[PDB]
């Protein structure tokens, strides 16, 4: 009994070792109050950028 | 995102340094082309065309020299 248990548990652990589970999820988010892009404002004194 | 290096930061100083020359040149030309016979127009366009010339020569030469300094330093990384 002991030998069987220790064998089976070690080998199943190695078999599952090959499977990845970090499933990547894609989320789509709307912005309701602002523009998505960066913008540049050319002040006289400076080129200015807003990220 | 609009990405800018160091050479870009260099050349950009000239563009911001001359506020409106870029426009003035086109305005003066459009005036002159309508009436290519008024000396006040001709004298103005001569002055602003030559300021526009020196502007860009000084820009491109100074952008080149920094490229040569960088390439010289990078060659010694080995």
């Amino acid at each position: 009994y002991v030998d069987m248990v220790v064998n089976a548990a070690t080998m199943m652990d190695k078999q599952n070792d090959g499977i990845e589970l970090g499933r990547q999820k894609i989320g789509v988010m709307r912005l309701n109050n602002t523009f998505v892009g960066d913008r540049t404002y050319n002040l006289r004194d400076q080129k200015m950028v807003i990220p | 995102t609009p990405w800018s290096g160091y050479l870009d930061d260099v050349s950009a100083k000239f563009d911001t340094g001359v506020d409106n020359l870029q426009t003035q040149v086109t305005e003066a030309l459009d005036k002159l082309a309508a009436k290519p016979s008024d000396p006040a127009l001709l004298a103005a366009y001569q002055s602003k065309l030559s300021e526009y010339n020196l502007y860009r020569n000084a820009q491109s030469n100074t952008v080149k020299v920094f490229k040569d300094i960088d390439a010289a330093i990078i060659q010694n990384f080995r």
